[PDB]
């Protein structure tokens, strides 16, 4: 296989330049500063026919896929913007050359690898959902790649007391506001029970959706 | 076995590169895993083709990924290499390997023509 | 998870807790024991093969002049056997047992050899029974009763309540059942 | 065994890219204008069977959110050349976080074409694409020929009859024209050398407003301003 | 690859004056649960050869599919019956695979036995191999052959052989109590010998016991039977 | 086999033939003038009409910039213009980047020729059929300009012309011109040989287009002319 | 006339031009015959001298225990062929601790031939070898340019082939089950009829391989006695 | 004319010179005879170019293999290519058994080694395979199966197929009558009559040297074996006795 | 020299070499018709052997011969052409699907293999290393919005959208004879439009070939929204249709 040394040759990559510097660095005993961990309450729960994502800041939390697919990160702010940016690509350039609407499974199939094939490493949990052919779909993504499709999802530091909210107030065929009410119900109180910033809702309709970042 | 042939080449010290604390062991880490992180895969992919359909497949498309990879510009200036992403099917993915960038030094053209293809 | 299979006359059952039960094909079934995301990508790719496997086991020309699940390929025309999926499974497992371990329970229909259930452990420790097989957590406290009841050729509702009793019992120390058939599979759950 | 088949002729002239000229000279028209209001591309697709689905065979397609492409050439080259594109469009998106800018396409698209031009044991490509967008550098319309050089067109037509075509443009141009003027002279140049009846489903007409998405007209819209 | 899960317990061969007869128990403890007492733990690659194990299951089975394809590919190429290979073949084979192995570090957790008869003077049933579906001959010990491959590759030739448990104190009641060309039944009585003191004297052992002969009328599969 | 080319084949008697037949391109052209000047580097152009319709307005496809100091122009294919330009910027950028100065122009142009050489000898694809007029400023040796062409060879040059009618520029340089030039009348001079070798009396102001790198206050600066400063050139040179 | 250009294309009669002048290249090689019996197999053969003052061209190469070949062609592709079938003996030898079976390494020899027969850029090999062998029975085997092998009870090789093949088809009853003394003066007489020039010690390369007898180059002195012998 | 010196290149009428060079050399080579029966199959090769070379060993030459021990191989192109696609079908059973345990279907192995075949068909630089490989297997459930892979890489199933010389006019004898009842035991001796008949070359002495056979029936438990000399001799005897007549 | 040899663009344009494939195509003579309905998609093909050296033989299984394959599940495919470059392009389509399958975790449009298949045809065309496949596909499928697509493309690699097509020899006049039959379209149960697809399509066959091809020289394939399984319909069924258009 001497074609696939040519297209590593050409195309680039991760460079890994400075690896044995930092091995001495580290030996050395010197504390490096710490990386930004968004790590902060956030849940979804599948409603009537529409995704209803939440999350907290004034980090916008709220990251966008397709004009049917929202999503929500809970670790480091680095991976989940990359990964979350890479997603969202990759989806508009398949809807770009096949010309259909954006599927849930799709995305869950491209994350679970993605994730799979860094065992760890990358510090990413994602409760992406959203509306497609087969209706709304949620997801619980963790970061060692195993989807799973719940009916509603809460990661994040103060996941318990969401989680716990949810499981106590949660009925199926439930209007939106209500769901809107829930969403609160579970990431306010979280915000208020955990040890913030501004709540973020955004109901996934199959076309025009919205986005409220001053929710609460 | 490893570690290249010495063959008394005489050549041991260039004034182009230093030799690697690991010179071809390949010590298992970070950098070796994501070298070899597109050969695994298309492994496991001749593997899945080759096994289900038999291995005729597996030699048409080394054949084909070959054939439109040897046809690229010389060494120096970058090569699209389309007509490999096509028979790849990579065209219609993005991935790490195409975006991001490394910057390269000190080899002259002739050199790299040298150690490319071996003349 | 208490994953659990008694094969009774014409015919295989399969149950586990709670999704851990996949339908890689519509005469075979597995369900998993161990990590979750190795037991996902494990699962997906085998089902990605045995699919590829029915879509090329068409043959040429024209022969043969609760949910309720009738197969569409009749006469098992171009199923694919489970032992060869069970196999291709052991394979995956054993070339990446440093890393990759699971504990998959196969079961299934095959015109060949009739009803089948294959055990899949941690490496590739493959093995045929022609009676039960049962793995995953406290399934020693049922195991003596699945040596127990098990006669010879006892039958269907036999093994429904047999099956629903070792299960409650697993648990104590919502229940999903599939049955697969020659002619069709069903899938309940028993609350 | 590497060797190039584009290999230059006695008296220059590159001849085998002059070949896929001929193609380029053999193929439907495909125009576009650049308004002062938006850019506009246009293009005949032709009825050959009359059982042809009209929405299946695109020729107007769009790579980014303000950048159209049509082409006059063989499909396949299209295609191919379209995808790298957008691929290209996503990788500078990935990149830098904004739209691609027309230039660095064009340039991007005119090297792969060179490429393929020179590099060995591959013939060159047998379309001339016309490159249109809008960005905060206004409007741009390229257009990347076989031979790989691009040019900063205003008004420019491609396919059979393309000097007449090309001459009737310019006789009823301007650099300040409304979006609907614009339409309509490209609907008229189209008219002009089509050899037949013009009606619905035998044009599409693509247009990239100043502040909206690059959008394709509807058959209805196409049927309106033919009006 | 990584270390043992699903073991088994030993395995008893020895020589007498028709052939081998070789006996495993059919035991496959995980761990501490004992879930199998039916595993198939003595291999035919094909006449007079018989591979038996100790050790986990998936190294012996991915040996025995490769015994068995160098088995399918000696019979893809077979002109005359003196072109099967004999049991030092593939018991050569099993070490050379046993010793690249090791040299890998990705070890194959088992105790390897190849038994078997290196000459085909006395019987002629390979002319005529069928895969799928008279009185014993009389075999000297030099036509006989057994042999072993340990982990490291470690490999030898003798007259009995045992692997696992067995290896420590069946050996020393089988030195006391074998002799040259013992007859079916003082044969016989030496692995009930053998195997009582393995199934009392260890946890992982167990009584139902699978025979197997290798004689000039090929491989002869004995019923399982429960010890005395 | 059969169906090979042999670029890399030398003729019965001394040369190339491709090599030559690119040349041929060189020689069939618009022609581009470059001058050296006493306060800066003056590289014209003629622009070929491909239509009226073009977009005259920053569309300059003959000169282009290869750096922050360095600029060129071409006469020959604008395809692979584009592609060797490109390789001149990395090539460029790569030296700033690695030994944190302002590029020589030598090392580029000796680069750039190493390109081109390496598709004359090494493979079988065929030669780059384009001649730059690399020119610039450096603190080693002030102001050069510098001569490429497909076969790798190079030299540097106080004035010269590539394209057609290169022998009418090149004899109209050798008369009017010298060493203690100022700006604008290297400008004038670059208008009088271009409207000599287009055979034109009056230059047009849209068929050219012009350009200069001067120095002052210790800071290399490019400035591209357009129509208007075209059209007082070409008015002040027409009353002189 | 057109298609022998390359070793890929076939004439409209179907049929190779490249494979057909590597035969031809053997045709032109000296003469050598074998023999075999009921457990012994003499290989003989004339040894090329092209001048007085050269020694004769060592033809006849042991490869293994109870296996030699004789060359009868190109010499380079001969010195590559035995290096192969060395290296693979003794891998057999070496991993496995058995002797390697003939139609294996016939088999093997002639696969090689038809990978480089196969592609371009490559020419088939311009010689033809004796593999002859005592694998538990004499045999003698030949690999022809195109992939195939073949196997006789004797055979001869270019020059005047045609005399050797006249008496050995002639003789061919008396061979079988025949004494080594009687099986040596037959082959050398079949190699003085291929002569037609006389047999020496330096030209003739008798040499002899069988049971209780791996293959060893007969001395000069026994020779010299057997030639000694079929001269009178 | 030039587009028939390249196996890539299209003549201008649609039609591939190299492949019916192909077909001629295979036409021009050794016959291959094989049908099927009620007891089994039975598949037959016989040498006749070889009745100049009075050298080859008794019945050493043998151009019928088979794989697994249950499938039979045959050919009648070159021996080298076919050799190789042999190996290929050994290989390809290896893989099969390798990684899924089951013996190989017979569909499986002659569409692998159709599009293997094919392969070489649409390149420039390999020599294509110039071997035309008949594949068989009998079943007693599934009763009996012969495939024909041609040169181009077209698999056709066949219930009887002869290649090479005299083709014709042995698919003309196989068709007097409905070999589907008569057995295998029996069709032996209108093997022989029609080898004798159809071929000149082969007179009533080399009926038995340069001939090879093998079925799968009942007989052999449905596996691999060759014809015992024993039960061919009296059916070359009742051959000659009735053909003399 | 050598300008009609590889596949280089010669005077005046007009790739040859994809011409010649074309016509390569066309000589194999075996007509196949595919007709779009609503909520189904009757594919027909005659069960014949491609022209070629060989010949047919009474001691042949017919049933065997075939031209319609299966690409995964739902959609299928017919490819007329050369025997060894069909069932080679049928594997690649089977490629195709099988990377769409894995990557994206759901089942591949008929839409996006044909343009897979397009471009790896336009590769093939573009690069005179290999020789073009002379086969001509007719993939038909149901798409996620459950409705039926036809699709053809040829060794040109036009990948287009059809209603009612056909692909082999004298393809030029047929395509008016499918448009009146749609005539007889223009002017209903699930099953009520499978059957009159079905006969349409039997009648397109009959037109064009112009004779009775009798019930063992048919194969038909359906997809359908009741069904949407690509599955071939029984000889007795096909004599039936046959009978009652006649």
């Amino acid at each position: 296989l001497e074609y696939i040394n040519i297209l590593k040759e050409e195309n680039g990559g991760y460079n890994f330049d400075n690896l044995k510097r930092n091995e001495i660095l580290k030996e050395k005993g010197v504390k490096f500063p710490q990386f930004r961990k968004t790590g902060t309450t956030i849940c979804g729960l599948v409603c009537q026919n529409a995704v209803i994502l939440g999350a907290d800041t004034n980090c916008s939390k709220l990251h966008y896929i397709s004009k049917n697919i929202w999503c929500a990160g809970a670790g480091v702010a680095g991976d989940l913007e990359h990964t979350t940016l890479w997603l969202q690509h990759n989806v508009e350039l398949h809807r770009l050359n096949t010309n259909t609407q954006p599927r849930v499974s799709m995305c869950v199939s491209r994350l679970t690898q993605e994730l799979f094939k860094y065992q760890g490493y990358k510090v990413c949990a994602i409760v992406l959902g959203g509306v497609d052919v087969n209706g709304p779909q949620l997801y619980g993504i963790h970061p060692h790649g195993s989807s799973c499709l719940l009916p509603f999802t809460a990661l994040g530091s103060g996941s318990l007391n969401a989680m716990a909210v949810l499981e106590a107030k949660y009925r199926d065929n439930m209007t939106i506001e209500e769901g809107k009410n829930l969403v609160c119900e579970a990431i306010c109180a979280g915000i208020f029970n955990d040890l913030g910033g501004n709540v973020d809702i955004c109901v996934i309709t199959k076309d025009s959706y919205q986005h409220i970042r001053p929710y609460k | 076995n490893y570690l290249e042939k010495l063959n008394f080449d005489f050549k041991v010290k260039d004034v182009v590169s230093i030799r690697d604390i690991n010179l071809e062991g390949k010590e298992k880490n970070i950098e070796t895993f994501h070298d070899t992180i597109l050969l695994n895969e298309e492994k496991n992919f001749l593997k899945r083709t080759g096994l289900i359909y038999g291995s005729q497949e597996v030699y048409k498309n080394i054949l084909d990924r070959e054939i439109v990879s040897l046809s690229r510009r010389l060494p120096g200036i970058k090569s699209s290499l389309l007509s490999l992403d096509i028979v790849r099917n990579t065209i219609d993915r993005i991935d790490s390997y195409e975006y991001m960038e490394k910057i390269d030094p000190l080899e002259p053209l002739s050199e790299i023509i040298e150690k490319k293809m071996n003349i | 998870t208490t994953i659990i299979g008694i094969i009774y006359d014409n015919g295989v059952m399969l149950a586990c807790d709670s999704r851990k039960i996949n339908r890689i094909n519509e005469n075979l079934y597995v369900c998993r024991s161990g990590a979750s995301a190795h037991s996902q990508k494990i699962i997906e790719i085998i089902k990605h093969y045995c699919v590829s496997m029915k879509n090329e086991n068409r043959k040429k020309g024209r022969f043969h002049e609760k949910n309720k699940y009738f197969y569409e390929d009749k006469f098992n025309d171009y199923n694919p056997l489970v032992e060869n999926v069970a196999h291709i499974t052991k394979k995956i497992i054993y070339t990446n047992n440093n890393f990759l371990s699971c504990a998959l329970i196969f079961g299934g229909y095959d015109k060949i050899k009739k009803q089948q259930l294959y055990a899949v452990n941690l490496n590739g420790s493959i093995i045929e029974k022609h009676d039960f097989a049962v793995s995953g957590s406290g399934s020693i406290y049922i195991q003596s009763y699945l040596q127990d009841k098990y006669k010879k050729f006892m039958t269907k509702k036999e093994c429904f309540n047999l099956i629903l009793n070792c299960v409650k019992y697993a648990m104590h120390n919502l229940i999903r059942i599939v049955n697969i058939t020659k002619s069709f599979v069903e899938e309940f759950t028993v609350v | 065994y590497s060797f190039s088949l584009t290999t230059f002729s006695p008296t220059g002239k590159l001849v085998q890219i002059e070949y896929a000229l001929n193609r380029v000279s053999s193929s439907s028209p495909a125009l576009g204008i650049r308004a002062k209001n938006g850019v506009i591309i246009a293009t005949e697709k032709k009825s050959p069977n009359e059982l042809i689905e009209e929405n299946s065979i695109f020729k107007i397609q769009q790579i980014s959110e303000h950048i159209g492409i049509v082409y006059a050439g063989m499909p396949g080259d299209f295609r191919v050349l379209l995808k790298r594109a957008r691929k290209e469009a996503i990788r500078y998106s990935l990149q830098y976080g904004s739209e691609i800018l027309v230039k660095e396409l064009v340039k991007i698209i005119a090297s792969i074409v060179q490429e393929f031009t020179q590099t060995g044991g591959v013939r060159p490509f047998g379309l001339s694409l016309l490159i249109c967008g809008v960005d905060v550098y206004g409007y741009h319309l390229y257009q990347i020929d076989p031979s790989g050089c691009y040019f900063n067109w205003m008004a420019t037509c491609v396919g059979k009859d393309y000097q007449n075509n090309m001459s009737f443009l310019e006789k009823r141009y301007n650099k300040d024209i409304e979006i609907e003027d614009a339409i309509h002279t490209a609907i008229l140049t189209l008219k002009e050398s089509y050899e037949g009846v013009l009606n619905e489903k035998n044009i599409e007409i693509g247009v990239a407003y100043d502040n909206k998405p690059f959008k394709i007209l509807t058959q209805n819209e196409i049927k309106d301003y033919l009006i | 690859t990584l270390g043992p899960v699903v073991t088994g317990t030993s395995v008893i061969a020895i020589k007498y004056k028709h052939g081998i007869m070789i006996a495993a128990d059919r035991k496959a403890s995980y761990g501490s649960y004992a879930k199998f007492q039916n595993v198939e733990r003595i291999f035919k690659i094909n006449n007079k050869t018989v591979m038996g194990f100790s050790g986990e299951l998936a190294d012996a089975q991915y040996l025995h599919e490769l015994l068995t394809r160098k088995n399918i590919n000696n019979l893809s190429e077979k002109k005359r019956k003196e072109d099967m290979y004999t049991p030092q073949h593939y018991h050569s084979y099993v070490s050379r695979v046993f010793y690249v192995r090791k040299n890998r570090i990705d070890p194959l957790f088992n105790n390897i036995i190849i038994a078997g008869i290196n000459s085909q003077k006395y019987d002629n049933n390979d002319d005529n191999v069928l895969l799928y579906t008279e009185e014993y001959k009389e075999i000297h010990k030099d036509d006989l052959y057994i042999g072993f491959v340990d982990m490291h590759g470690t490999n030898f030739c003798d007259d009995y052989i045992t692997t696992g448990y067995a290896r420590y104190f069946a050996l020393t009641l089988l030195r006391d109590h074998y002799k040259d060309n013992m007859t079916e039944e003082e044969a016989r009585i030496l692995i009930n010998e053998c195997l009582r003191i393995l199934y009392f004297r260890d946890a992982t052992s167990s009584n139902f016991i699978q025979i197997v002969k290798v004689t000039s009328k090929g491989v002869e599969y004995e019923e399982p039977y429960i010890l005395p | 086999r059969r169906y090979d080319s042999r670029t890399t084949t030398f003729s019965p008697e001394g040369r190339l033939y491709q090599v030559e037949y690119a040349l041929e391109a060189i020689n069939n052209a618009s022609i581009t003038i470059g001058l050296i000047t006493k306060d800066g580097v003056i590289l014209g152009a003629d622009k070929v009409f491909i239509s009226k319709l073009i977009d005259k307005a920053n569309n300059y496809e003959k000169i282009y910039k290869i750096d922050k100091h360095i600029f060129c122009g071409v006469a020959g294919l604008n395809a692979d213009a584009n592609i060797l330009i490109n390789q001149s910027r990395l090539y460029a950028q790569r030296y700033l980047y690695n030994y944190n100065e302002v590029q020589p122009v030598s090392q580029l142009v000796v680069q750039i020729c190493d390109i081109k050489q390496s598709y004359t000898q090494y493979g079988g694809l065929r030669p780059y059929g384009v001649s730059f007029l690399i020119g610039g400023y450096d603190t080693k040796d002030g102001y050069q300009l510098y001569h490429t062409d497909p076969s790798g060879n190079y030299s540097g040059w106080f004035a010269t012309a590539i394209g057609t009618n290169n022998l009418t520029a090149s004899s109209v340089l050798k008369q009017e011109w010298k060493n203690d030039m100022t700006l604008e009348e290297g400008l004038l001079l670059a208008l009088k040989t271009l409207a000599k070798s287009t055979d034109t009396e009056i230059p047009k102001s849209e068929k050219i287009e012009l350009a200069y790198l001067t120095n002052k206050d210790g800071e290399v600066y490019q400035k591209y002319l357009t129509e208007k400063e075209i059209e007082e050139l070409i008015k002040l040179y027409t009353q002189k | 006339n057109l298609y022998d250009t390359d070793n890929i294309i076939y004439s409209p009669e179907g049929r190779l031009y490249q494979v057909e002048y590597a035969s031809e290249a053997i045709k032109q090689g000296t003469c050598a015959v074998a023999i075999k019996s009921k457990d012994y197999v003499v290989v003989s053969g004339l040894k090329k001298c092209i001048s007085k003052l050269s020694f004769p061209q060592e033809k006849i190469f042991k490869i293994d225990d109870y296996i030699g070949i004789s060359m009868s062609g190109i010499t380079s592709d001969a010195k590559v062929l035995t290096k192969f079938m060395q290296n693979e003996c003794l891998s057999h030898k070496f991993l496995y601790n058995e002797n390697i079976n003939i139609e294996s390494l016939v088999r093997s020899v002639a696969d090689k031939y038809q990978k480089n027969t196969q592609k371009s850029s490559k020419r088939a090999f311009g010689v033809g070898l004796m593999i002859a062998a005592y694998h538990n029975e004499p045999c003698i085997f030949e690999t022809r340019p195109n992939g195939s092998y073949f196997e006789y009870d004797a055979l001869s090789f270019g020059a005047r082939s045609h005399a050797s093949k006249t008496y050995l088809e002639k003789n061919l009853h008396l061979f079988e089950e025949c004494s080594l003394e009687e099986l040596i003066l037959h082959c050398l007489k079949a190699l003085k009829c291929s002569l037609s020039s006389e047999l020496t010690i330096s030209n003739t390369a008798l040499a002899v391989v069988g049971k209780n007898h791996p293959w060893q180059e007969i001395s000069s002195l026994q020779l010299e006695e057997y030639l000694s012998k079929v001269k009178m | 004319a030039g587009y028939d010196l390249s196996v890539s290149t299209f003549s201008p009428d649609g039609r591939l010179y190299q492949v019916e060079y192909i077909y001629k050399s295979i036409n021009n080579n050794n016959t291959a005879l094989c049908l099927e029966c009620k007891d089994g199959i039975i598949c037959c090769c016989i040498n006749s170019n070889m009745d100049k070379n009075k050298m080859i060993k008794k019945n050493s030459y043998n151009r019928i293999y088979h794989v697994n021990n249950n499938i039979i191989i045959t050919y009648s192109g070159f021996d080298g290519d076919a050799r190789n696609i042999i190996d290929r079908a050994r290989s390809e059973a290896n893989t099969y058994y390798y990684n899924f345990h089951t013996n190989i279907p017979l569909h499986i192995l002659v569409n692998r080694i159709s599009l293997y075949i094919h392969a070489y068909t649409l390149y420039w630089h390999m020599r294509p395979f110039a071997a035309s490989i008949i594949i068989s297997s009998f079943n007693e459930k599934d009763k009996g199966d012969i495939y024909c892979i041609e040169p181009n890489g077209a698999c056709y199933k066949y219930s009887g197929i002869v290649i090479g010389k005299n083709k014709e006019m042995f698919k003309t004898e196989i068709e007097k009558k409905d070999y589907k009842d008569i057995n295998v035991r029996d069709a032996i001796e209108d093997i022989y009559k029609f080898i004798l008949t159809s071929d000149d070359h082969m007179n009533k002495n080399n009926l038995q040297n340069l001939v090879n056979f093998s079925w799968i029936c009942k007989e052999s438990s449905y596996e691999f074996q060759n014809i015992h000399e024993e039960i061919l001799t009296p059916a070359l005897n009742k051959a000659v006795e009735y053909i003399e007549k | 020299m050598y300008d009609r040899h590889l596949t280089i663009f010669s005077p005046d344009g007009n790739l040859y070499q994809i011409e010649y494939a074309i016509k390569a195509v066309k000589n194999t003579n075996i007509t196949s018709v595919g007709v779009k309905g609503e909520n189904c998609a009757v594919i027909i093909s005659q069960k014949k052997m491609a022209t070629q050296y060989i010949s047919q033989d009474k001691l042949l299984d017919y049933n065997n011969i075939t031209n319609i394959y299966n690409i995964t599940d739902e959609i299928g495919c017919s490819m007329v052409g050369m025997p060894g470059d069909c069932l080679s392009m049928v594997y690649k389509a089977r490629s195709e699907a099988s990377e769409f399958l894995y990557s994206n975790g759901y089942n591949v449009n008929a839409e996006t293999l044909c343009r897979n298949i397009c471009d790896k045809i336009q590769v093939y065309t573009q690069h005179a290393y290999m020789r073009l496949h002379a086969c001509s596909g007719m993939i038909i499928g149901i798409d996620e919005n459950n409705k039926p697509e036809l699709f053809k493309f040829d060794p040109s690699g036009f990948c287009a959208g059809y209603r009612a097509c056909v692909i082999g020899n004298k393809e030029q006049e047929s395509i008016s004879v499918l448009e009146r039959l749609l005539e007889k379209r223009k002017k209903e149960t699930i099953d009520e439009d499978i059957r009159n697809t079905t006969i349409l399509a039997i009648e397109a066959l009959q037109t064009i070939l112009a004779f009775d091809l009798k019930a063992s020289e048919i194969e038909v394939a359906i997809v359908s929204t009741k069904n949407r399984n690509f599955t071939q319909i029984s000889e007795k069924e096909i004599d039936n249709y046959l009978t009652y258009i006649a």
